[PDB]
């Protein structure tokens, strides 16, 4: 049989799944897909999903540690005849794939806004986790960036980080977004959408 | 934002076919022994024969065309976050990593000053130690030591456990050198375990992760491809713990 074609992994909040392509044949084929994981015991590839005649496979349950590299492998058959494996890249859940945005409370003191961010719900001992994150603020019709640093911080813990905003120059409204800067390759969260809070002057 | 040393070992990855998968197989070099390893002493016993590792692979291709510039880059990243860009220490480590154990005079030196450095290892030697360190320094038979001079210019634990694991790792090499040599059969064999017991702390768990990390040639190619493919991993756990 040919080979399967466009062997790709795909991965939003940690949830990897194969695709591949086929042609069209005078039976029906079907295909059978094998992972293997960077520090295997000695040689083997691992069976994920067999037979199946559908162009997916969700391998999940597959995936050892977040920063460790995999390797796909999908064949086809013919009751007897198989192909040639169509062989993926290199893939690591924390290097290639995307995770959601994190969630953000703010609320009003005497002179500041305190602002939680609850870091992303696929994070609540690897290497992936969020090392800062990125805070962008607007008030009134100005615009400034403010980091937080994860480790080095009292501020953040195994739930959420804080931050403290100084009110001032007669502001009354305050926007707050933000994303997360992965540690090891430096990727980034998708952003949150804007939460606002009014101050009365 | 990304780290500017990870763009270039992912050039050192393709230039060693390192992201095919045959590199799977057959467990892990340095990456799971890390992770047994939380204290920050314990960290850094590791973590100097990781890189020393390293460094004696970089020397085999420090001139090769594609790649002169990243192995450039990723040896100053590495001297920033393990070195704190001290050119003192990052010298004394060097000359560490190159004494060589067949040297006769280095030898000598080496069997001279082994009480003095139990010492520095925080030892209380027996009785019995110093004798069996005389048998030795009667067999084997300068204004410059090998060990001595390099310990005291360092008194923060860290840098003291960075070179303390390449002396250490010296002697085990001098000692399966000689292990069963007739006359000093049974020094060799008593020194040896008493710098085990210390060293290590007795747990046998870290002296074992420690004899892998020290019994890996940097020279099979297998070694050397999956050495490159954990590069990445190795370097951002380098840096200080907190
Ligand atoms: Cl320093």
């Amino acid at each position: 049989v040919p080979t399967p074609t466009n062997v790709t992994i795909e991965s939003y909040n940690m949830n990897p799944i194969v695709y591949w392509e086929y042609q069209i044949m005078p039976q029906v084929p079907v295909f059978t897909v094998e992972v293997k994981n960077y520090g295997v015991k000695n040689s083997e590839w691992i069976d994920a999903c067999i037979n199946i005649s559908h162009h997916y496979c969700n391998i999940s349950d597959h995936v050892g540690d977040p920063s460790n590299s995999l390797w796909v492998r999908v064949k086809a058959r013919v009751g007897q005849k198989e192909s040639a494996y169509a062989k993926s890249e290199e893939f690591a859940v924390c290097r290639d794939g995307k995770i959601g945005p994190p969630k953000l409370d703010i609320r009003k003191e005497e002179k500041q806004i305190m602002i939680d961010i609850f870091h992303p719900s696929v994070f609540v001992e690897t290497t992936c986790y969020i090392r800062v994150y990125n805070v962008y603020v607007r008030m009134n019709g100005s615009e400034i960036q403010y980091k937080i640093l994860t480790q080095k911080e009292d501020d953040c813990d195994e739930i959420q980080c804080q931050l403290a905003i100084p009110v001032s120059s007669l502001n009354s409204q305050y926007c707050v977004s933000a994303e997360g800067v992965l540690h090891v390759w430096g990727v980034t969260t998708e952003k949150s959408k804007e939460v606002c809070i009014t101050i009365f002057n | 934002m990304q780290d500017p040393y990870v763009k270039e070992a992912e050039n050192l990855k393709k230039y060693f076919n390192a992201g095919h998968s045959d590199v799977a197989d057959n467990g892990t070099l340095f990456l799971g022994i890390l992770k047994n390893w939380k204290e920050e002493s314990d960290r850094k016993i590791m973590q100097s024969q990781i890189v020393s590792f390293y460094f004696k692979l970089f020397k085999n291709f420090k001139d090769d065309q594609s790649i002169q510039k990243s192995v450039e880059t990723i040896k100053e990243d590495m001297n920033v976050k393990f070195f704190n860009s001290n050119k003192k220490k990052r010298d004394d480590f060097e000359k560490l990593t190159n004494y060589s154990v067949t040297d006769l005079n280095v030898q000598r030196k080496a069997i001279d000053e082994l009480i003095q450095v139990m010492a520095e290892l925080g030892a209380n030697v027996s009785g019995e130690f110093v004798k069996e360190a005389e048998n030795l320094k009667k067999y084997f038979n300068d204004n410059g030591t090998l060990f001595l001079g390099i310990l005291k210019n360092w008194k923060e634990e860290s840098d003291r456990k960075i070179m303390q694991s390449q002396i250490v790792s010296f002697y085990f090499k001098l000692f399966k050198n000689f292990k069963d040599d007739q006359s000093i059969q049974k020094s060799v064999e008593t020194i040896k375990e008493d710098m085990n017991v210390k060293f290590f702390n007795s747990n046998k768990k870290k002296r074992d992760d420690f004899e892998k990390l020290t019994n890996y040639s940097v020279t099979d190619l297998n070694v050397q491809r999956k050495a490159i493919h954990e590069l990445i991993q190795v370097m951002a756990e380098l840096s200080p713990a907190a």
